[PDB]
């Protein structure tokens, strides 16, 4: 429909954006989203907390 | 002071290529169609859908 674009900035939730080492093709680049840190935020900080 | 938005020729398959993407950027306006009858029944019946 033409609604992704440089001037379109879809932002969606962790609801869609869950599981970031899958990525269907149709998602346009510069989708904005937020979610738990998986990166910076390691599994043994997450027991000592 | 004409607003004439685009010239679409839909020359290819109507409900199988690209031209569905040409057909869904129009807008609320009037639509000069011109077409033999056989062809322009697909076409509006696409339109519809």
């Amino acid at each position: 429909l033409g609604l992704t674009g440089y001037d379109f900035f879809w932002i969606v939730p962790s609801l869609v954006s869950g599981n970031t080492e899958l990525i269907p093709k149709e998602f346009p680049s510069g989708l904005i989203s937020v979610s738990y840190d998986d990166w910076d935020y390691s599994l043994e900080a997450r027991v000592r907390d | 002071g004409w607003d004439m938005q685009n010239v679409i020729t839909l020359d290819t398959s109507f409900e199988d290529a690209k031209t569905q993407v040409q057909l869904k950027k129009i807008h609320s306006s009037v639509i000069l169609l011109y077409c033999s009858k056989d062809e322009a029944v697909l076409i509006l019946s696409e339109a519809r859908s």
